[PDB]
């Protein structure tokens, strides 16, 4: 028996990256999983490297980031790589969640990797945010204020929790140092959860774009998907290179190159491109608690897809009506993204509310209804 | 052509040695080639081009 | 918002550094330093730039040492522990006009002139915004604009009313290379210089990106050949079914 | 002398003539409105910022490339 | 959702003259656009099978039907990965799109739902 | 639900003969021109409406909203803006 | 359709010269090129990336430290910081110099005479970092009464030559010049 | 005019309100106010609006003179405060908090 | 032998972790400790001395060194927890030894 199978440690690696039996027909949207793995590796490498140069003290943090840009050899690269990969991480993770929603990867028997995934998505948001704050530019400080005040929504104890998370009466040095600690930590927690959702997936194996069983026709993970994943690694690095080397600040907010001034917040508050959809959700709802609940619920509601999709068929390849509904849902999520960065003015206030209702009605109304009707259309239509 | 396969490719030791020696040659020549190219497209712009005045 | 509240968006000027393979024009950088030194440094600091940063960009080692050596900086206390000054060295930072924010505001009718080391990255528009702003003071404010006291009308600045007056006028600087120092020329030079200040790695960055684009393109092409090659048994697989 | 002064004037009389007249008309109206008494105790005071921005935005589009070519 | 649910609801529709008159043409078009026949599938090949109930139904298939199902899935997987469609005899013609599995899953589920019901019976 | 090599959990297979050739024996880019043009056109055409319909609708919606917003903050849009607030 | 011995048509894909060495070699050229660019790329990535840990530009500031000598009495050692490393400056007495000139150079891990070390017998100038692992030896202590590194017990001489203990070399001498007879620069 | 005094890192808006500003504030029927308060309850001296200038929604500092009730507008989620610094539109639930402030002299206040 | 050998690496990582942690205080022993350990690479001939400088990020232990020890001291424990987990996974093939050194396959307890 082959060493790779005999030896307990190798056997675990083997089962994940070499002999792992995968469906033979996964398309390029199955490549985001490995890109997110690559982003996670880049982020750890550049992140730990920035941590060797960055100073968490509020009096020095912004300056240490300038020192990284200016004085550290290749510091510019490491910094921009870290910042840009955080954007690519979100492109890839929305792509990956997109793929999963379109192909019904959330349905049995994969509800567990899906649900662990939803937590990875929340942790990524908190990691990337905590990392945003470490620059301690204007947006950084204000972002900190808002995120740490989302717990004020929680009644009674809320206000005290806020002060406890700031370690002060305002965002200041204490907050910045604890964000550094946690921003360093959170990615390792995220890598644990990323691993766990794979372990949960390993019981069912990957879904495939047809949504049928692949038990009839499996391919070893290597060499087929190893070499397939290189294509996207290099395509990703091409896009990475164009941002990192040619336009490192395209995805950034100018205001973060202003040091944090707790006395003013910029007139143009617009968070990271990837938080924009939920930020528009938060703006839409005119209640404090309401706004917060809705924003969190916009992520947590993904947890109910396993229930509300009533289809007897896995995924959307074969469901014209569901594909159209999914197209409108995705475009609405992009519209929310767009509305996140306009000014809070007519007519976009009402529009943002309509998009927020449409976002939630996909999970609560439309998906359950459409999936029910298409079940019936398949049965009647094929008699 | 068989000969070339037999020498540089058949043994993996030899193939990897050839790839790393090629990477060495490529790395050194690519650096030099881009340096010259970069100086030609940004001619008269760079410090090396105005340095002579001082 | 109204156009006023946003500021007019600056024109996109064809800077030498725009373009994937284009460096800064270092001659322009040098001229722009001279504009910073002779106009802007009266009010604006450039705190993140050290003398050594000019070396081999705009100035030789010797010219920059000469600039540093003209100034006095805080030394370590002497042997009796009394404070001392020393002449500047290349590792010292270019010193600001003002000791603190309050002194800066006092000299500027309450307004604080920002540090310019990062201003090209800190404003939408970057170089174009700096050039548009410096050159964009109309002789007369558009009829109907009421400026707050000590504000000057400049459409590019959000709100329209900027605490910085027009400062570039034809021949406020005498360039050492004999270039005609027109308002536009000085604004272009100083805008370029400030953009370099904000992103000094720019030249290296774009060159390494060029090498990376080439290598990564080739690797992407080859990776696709290799993927297709390895997958061809699966793609080319054929089935014959004889129902049992 | 400043190359921008000539290019801006050329672009105003030429490709941005429509916007030049709009700004002109606007200023005429607003100045006349300011001249009239009890203007200070009016609700709405008209400005010409919009027209100015249309003009400047136009001039910039027709000038930017030309100006930087002569520097 | 259960196949039982889908089948009973479909039968309610096919009973009502009005309903069938408007729904049957919709469903036939839906199925044409669905395009599973263009990969040589029968409708029933697409039913989610990673369920206790469905695994049991699939074990109940006659060997013939079972072998043919495996073949259609293998063949469709191959079309999918090649990004080709079925041609000629591989395309499922409407007359070949038989509900080979529905009887088996309906029997499996009938028992499973009876079992749930009888687990909750109350002697009167 | 999925096993491993040898006991993958396929319903028993019989009667499928699978044939393939070596990667070295095949042209990996055979018929690439045909595929790149005709096959991609086929696949694009078949999916086009699923992208075009939502993109065109939400681009229309955005366009209308952005044009209204622009117009409300002009002089002409003073009155309609006053009503909106 | 039926016979399994009639292999399906593969002619659209089959290479005629599939069995030539030229044929394999071509695909290995592709794989090898990809390995070559990966290797060039990896080396470039690692080299550039790890260089961040090398001394940054701000650290790379050089010193040039000028020290007086009038202050320093006979039979004393000073410590001047220079590049964060300490510089031992000892104002050696006549009999100290004599003591140093005695040891046969033959029996010395690092064979050097005081003449090679100092450019002026009355000014022992050394980089006062122990050549073993890098502590700063405590002067006047030792067993050769010069300097003793307390970390692993290596003894330096009045020339600052290593006599006993793990240190392999004698205490390094910086580049120092007597600008005046009363001031040296380092 | 409105000043910003740092106090416990939080900004303090101090506005020197004109007569007609005070009038404007005293107008709104208290009934229709998320947080029903009159200016009299807020200020201890009508000419000195003193508030903790942190928006009661999530905690940005509203930009003064902007708004729609021409007082303060929080740019973060678009909540509008009044000339009393009462919330009128947007997600903020409470009116801008008033610190404990005393006029020691008529020309100086302590916070 | 495998859990043992992985264990030996955990032991080395613990030494490096706890050491890097010692340095973070930046008291007198901390700074000297840093000097000594980074100079153990000076033992390595030729390149050795350049490595020392590279590890310090300077010519001496200073700010650069302390910040990089902080980064690595935070990191090293998570690496060490991975290795601790791995040596258990390696042990899980044989199970724990016992004080008699005989097989326990005859008599196991949850
Ligand atoms: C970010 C980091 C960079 C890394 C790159 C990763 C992106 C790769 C990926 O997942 O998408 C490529 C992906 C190619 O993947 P594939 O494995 O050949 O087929 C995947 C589809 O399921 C196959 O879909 P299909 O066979 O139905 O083909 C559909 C596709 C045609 O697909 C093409 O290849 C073009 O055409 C369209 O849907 C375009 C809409 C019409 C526009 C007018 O492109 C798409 O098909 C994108 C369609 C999305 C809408
Ligand atoms: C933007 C609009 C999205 C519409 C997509 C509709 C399907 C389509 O045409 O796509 C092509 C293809 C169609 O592939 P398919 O597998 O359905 O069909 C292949 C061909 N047949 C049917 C013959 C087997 O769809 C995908 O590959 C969709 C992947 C979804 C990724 C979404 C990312 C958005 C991020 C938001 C996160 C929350
Ligand atoms: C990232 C590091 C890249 C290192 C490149 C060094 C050479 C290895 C390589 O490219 O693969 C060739 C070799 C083998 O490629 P191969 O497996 O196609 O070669 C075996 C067949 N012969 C020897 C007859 C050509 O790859 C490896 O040994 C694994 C290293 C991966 C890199
Ligand atoms: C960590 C972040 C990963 C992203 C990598 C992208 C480029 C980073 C390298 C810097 C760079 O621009 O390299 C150029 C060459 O491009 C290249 O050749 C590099 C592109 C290659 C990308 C993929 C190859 C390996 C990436 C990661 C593998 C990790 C293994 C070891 C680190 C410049 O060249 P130069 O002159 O700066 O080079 C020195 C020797 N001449
Ligand atoms: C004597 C005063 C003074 C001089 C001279 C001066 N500035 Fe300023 N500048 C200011 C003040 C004050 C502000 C702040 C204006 C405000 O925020 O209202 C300012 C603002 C700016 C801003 C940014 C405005 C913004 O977007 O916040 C830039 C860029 C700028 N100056 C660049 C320059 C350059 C370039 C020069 C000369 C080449 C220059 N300044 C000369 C006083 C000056
Ligand atoms: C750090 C972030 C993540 C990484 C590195 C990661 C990685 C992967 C990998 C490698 C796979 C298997 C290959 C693939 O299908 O692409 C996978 C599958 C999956 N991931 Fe993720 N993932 C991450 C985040 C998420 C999130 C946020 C979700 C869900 C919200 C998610 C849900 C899933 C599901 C459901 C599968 C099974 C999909 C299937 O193969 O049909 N993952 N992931
Ligand atoms: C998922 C993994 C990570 C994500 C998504 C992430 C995201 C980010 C983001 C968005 C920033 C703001 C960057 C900027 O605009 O400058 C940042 C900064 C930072 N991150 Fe991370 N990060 C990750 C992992 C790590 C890790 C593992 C470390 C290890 C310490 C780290 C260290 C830092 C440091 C020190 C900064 C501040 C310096 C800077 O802004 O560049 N990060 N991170
Ligand atoms: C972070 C440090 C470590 C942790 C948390 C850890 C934990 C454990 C645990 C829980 C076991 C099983 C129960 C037990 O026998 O006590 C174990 C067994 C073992 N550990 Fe460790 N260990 C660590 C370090 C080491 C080191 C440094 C070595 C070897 C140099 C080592 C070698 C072993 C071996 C050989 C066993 C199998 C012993 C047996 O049960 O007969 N471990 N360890
Ligand atoms: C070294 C052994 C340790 C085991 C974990 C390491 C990683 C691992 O298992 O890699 C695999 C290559 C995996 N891909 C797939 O499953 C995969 C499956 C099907 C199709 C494709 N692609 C399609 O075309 C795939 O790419 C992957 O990228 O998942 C990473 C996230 C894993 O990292 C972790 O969870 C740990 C941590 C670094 C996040
Ligand atoms: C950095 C983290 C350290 C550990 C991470 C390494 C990879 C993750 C392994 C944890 C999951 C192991 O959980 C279990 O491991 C065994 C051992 O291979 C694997 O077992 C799998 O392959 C083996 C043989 O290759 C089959 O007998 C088995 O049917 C199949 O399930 C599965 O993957 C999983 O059932
Ligand atoms: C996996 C680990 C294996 C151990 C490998 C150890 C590698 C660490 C050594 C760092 C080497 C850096 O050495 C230094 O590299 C930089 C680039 O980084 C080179 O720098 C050269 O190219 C860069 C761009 O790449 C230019 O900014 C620079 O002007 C030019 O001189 C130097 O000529 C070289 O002195
Ligand atoms: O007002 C906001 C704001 O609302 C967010 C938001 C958007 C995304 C939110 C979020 C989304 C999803 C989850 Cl699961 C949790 C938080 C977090 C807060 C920010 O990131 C921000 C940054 C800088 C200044 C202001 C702000
Ligand atoms: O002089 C030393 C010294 O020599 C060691 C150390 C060096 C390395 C340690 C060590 C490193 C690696 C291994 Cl595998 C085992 C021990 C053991 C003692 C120290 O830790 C030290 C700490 C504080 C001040 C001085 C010193
Ligand atoms: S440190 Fe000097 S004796 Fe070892
Ligand atoms: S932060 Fe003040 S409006 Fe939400």
């Amino acid at each position: 028996m082959a060493l790779r199978k005999k030896n307990s440690l190798l056997n675990m690696a083997n089962s994940y990256v070499l002999d792992s039996p995968q469906p033979s027909n996964l398309n390029y949207f199955w490549n985001f999983g490995s890109l997110l793995a690559l982003c996670l590796v880049i982020q750890l490498a550049t992140g730990i490297t920035l941590a060797m140069h960055y100073t968490s003290h509020a009096s020095l943090a912004f300056d240490s980031v300038e020192h990284i840009m200016r004085d550290v050899n290749f510091g510019w690269f490491i910094r921009y790589a870290h910042a840009n990969t955080a954007s690519f991480f979100f492109i890839c993770i929305y792509a990956h969640m997109g793929r999963n929603i379109y192909y019904g990867s959330y349905k049995t028997p994969r509800v567990l990797p899906w649900s662990i995934g939803v937590i990875i998505f929340l942790l990524l948001i908190i990691t990337a945010f905590m990392g945003y704050v470490l620059v301690f530019g204007q947006m950084s400080l204000w972002g900190a204020t808002v995120i740490c005040n989302l717990v004020s929504a929680i009644p009674w104890l809320g206000e005290d929790i806020v002060h406890f998370l700031w370690g002060g009466f305002s965002v200041g040095n204490p907050t910045l140092q604890r964000f550094f600690a946690l921003h360093y930590l959170m990615p390792f927690v995220l890598a644990v959860f990323a691993l766990l959702h794979l372990i949960a997936l390993h019981t069912a194996g990957s879904s495939n774009p047809l949504g049928i069983t692949s038990n009839v026709d499996k391919l070893s993970m290597h060499p087929y998907y190893s070499f397939k994943d290189l294509i996207t690694v290099f395509a990703f690095l091409l896009m990475f290179t164009l941002f990192v080397f040619f336009s490192p600040d395209k995805l950034g907010h100018p205001d973060n190159y202003i040091p944090a001034n707790p006395m003013v917040t910029p007139a143009s508050i617009v968070p990271e491109w990837y938080l924009l959809p939920f930020y528009a959700i938060l703006r839409a709802i005119p209640d404090k608690l309401g706004g917060v609940i809705a924003m969190v619920a916009a992520i947590l509601i993904l947890l109910i897809l396993p229930i509300v999709d009533r289809s007897i068929i896995r995924g959307n390849a074969f469901k014209p009506i569901s594909k159209l509904l999914f197209g409108f849902f995705i475009c609405n999520f992009l519209l929310l993204g767009v509305l996140g960065q306009v000014h809070i003015e007519p007519p976009f206030i009402v529009l943002g509310q309509i998009c927020t209702i449409f976002y939630f009605s996909y999970f609560l109304i439309l998906l359950p209804m459409v999936s029910t009707i298409e079940n019936i259309f398949f049965y009647i239509g094929s008699l | 052509a068989t000969t070339f396969y037999n020498v540089f490719v058949k043994r993996n030791s030899a193939f990897v040695a050839t790839i790393l020696a090629s990477a060495f040659v490529f790395d050194m020549t690519f650096e030099t080639a881009i340096d010259n190219f970069w100086d030609r497209i940004n001619a008269g712009k760079q410090w090396k081009d105005i340095r002579h005045k001082y | 918002m109204t156009a006023a509240e946003h500021g007019l968006h600056p024109a996109e000027y064809p800077w030498p550094q725009n373009g994937m393979l284009s460096t800064f024009d270092h001659a322009s950088l040098r001229r722009g330093y001279q504009v910073y030194k002779e106009v802007c440094a009266a009010c604006h600091s450039l705190d993140r730039i050290a003398w050594r940063n000019l070396v081999g960009v705009t100035h030789t080692t010797d010219e920059a040492k000469a600039f540093a050596e003209e100034l006095e900086y805080d030394d370590e206390p002497d042997d009796e522990g009394n404070p001392r000054k020393r002449p500047g060295k290349l590792a010292d930072y270019i010193p600001g006009p003002y000791p603190n924010e309050q002194a800066a505001r006092a000299a500027n009718q309450g307004a604080l002139p920002p540090d310019l080391s990062l201003i090209a990255k800190a404003r939408h528009g970057g170089a174009d915004y700096i050039f548009a702003l410096l050159t964009g003071y109309p002789d007369e404010p558009p009829a109907g604009v009421v400026l707050a006291p000590g504000m000057n009308y400049n459409p590019y600045f959000p709100g329209g009313g900027i605490g910085m007056a027009r400062t570039l006028f034809d021949g406020v600087v005498e360039y050492e290379d004999g270039t005609p120092a027109t308002t536009s020329q000085m604004a272009k030079d100083v805008a370029a210089f400030l953009t370099w200040a904000a992103e000094p790695e720019h030249d290296e960055r774009k060159k390494l990106g060029l090498k990376a684009i080439i290598v990564i393109s080739a690797m992407l092409g080859l990776s696709v050949y290799i993927k297709k090659f390895k997958w061809s048994p699966i793609k080319n697989r054929k089935f014959i079914y004889n129902p049992p | 002398p400043d190359p921008a002064i000539a290019l801006h004037e050329a672009a105003a009389e030429g490709p941005c003539h429509d916007f030049k007249h709009h700004f002109d008309e606007c200023v005429e109206r607003v100045t006349k409105a300011q001249e009239a008494e009890d203007y200070d105790h009016a609700e709405y005071k008209e400005d010409c910022v919009e027209e100015f921005f249309h003009l400047q935005h136009c001039i910039n589009d027709n000038t930017a490339d030309k100006l930087f070519r002569v520097l | 959702a259960s196949i039982t649910s889908v089948v009973k609801t479909s039968e309610l529709i096919l009973k009502s003259p009005l309903l069938s008159k408007i729904v049957v043409p919709l469903a036939k078009t839906y199925v044409k656009f669905s395009g599973y026949r263009q990969l040589g599938f029968k409708m029933n090949d697409l039913i989610i099978e990673e369920t206790p109930n469905m695994q049991l139904a699939l074990r109940r298939l006659p060997p013939t039907e079972s072998y043919d199902r495996v073949y259609r899935l293998i063949r469709a997987t191959q079309f999918s990965l090649s990004h080709k469609l079925a041609t000629g005899n591989d395309i499922t013609k409407p007359e070949e799109d038989d509900h080979y599995l529905i009887p088996y899953i309906l029997d499996v589920e009938a028992e499973a739902f009876e079992k749930d019901a009888l687990d909750n019976l109350e002697v009167v | 639900y999925m096993g491993w090599w040898g006991h993958m959990g396929s319903p028993p297979q019989k009667g499928i003969a699978g044939y393939t050739i070596s990667p070295f024996a095949a042209r990996p880019f055979a018929g690439v021109v045909h595929a790149a043009i005709f096959n991609t056109f086929r696949r694009t055409k078949n999916q086009a409406l699923f992208v075009i319909l939502p993109v065109s609708f939400f681009y229309y919606v955005w366009t209308q909203a952005s044009e209204k917003n622009e117009w409300l903050y002009t002089k002409a849009g003073r009155h309609e803006l006053a009503k909106a607030l | 359709g039926k016979s399994t011995y009639k292999i399906p048509d593969f002619t659209p894909y089959l290479k005629k010269d599939r069995n030539t060495d030229a044929n394999r070699l071509f695909s290995y050229f592709m794989i090898g090129s990809f390995g070559m660019l990966s290797a060039a790329g990896a080396k470039a990535t690692v080299q550039d990336f790890l260089s961040n840990m090398s001394a940054s530009a701000d650290v790379l500031a050089m010193a040039k430290v000028e020290v007086k000598l009038g202050a320093i009495p006979l039979g004393k050692n000073v410590i001047i910081k220079w590049r964060g490393k300490p510089i031992f400056i000892r104002h050696r007495t006549s009999e100290e110099i004599e003591e140093a000139n005695e040891v046969n150079v033959a029996t010395l891990r690092d064979p050097q005479t005081d003449d090679e070390r100092v450019q002026k017998p009355e000014w022992l100038v050394m980089i006062g970092v122990c050549t073993h692992l890098g502590c700063v030896p405590i002067g006047e202590a030792g067993d050769f009464g010069g300097w003793f590194c307390p970390c692993h017990g290596s003894h330096y001489d009045i020339s600052g030559r290593i006599r006993r203990g793990p240190a392999p070399l004698n205490l390094e001498i910086p580049e120092y010049d007597f600008a005046d007879a009363e001031t040296l620069v380092i």
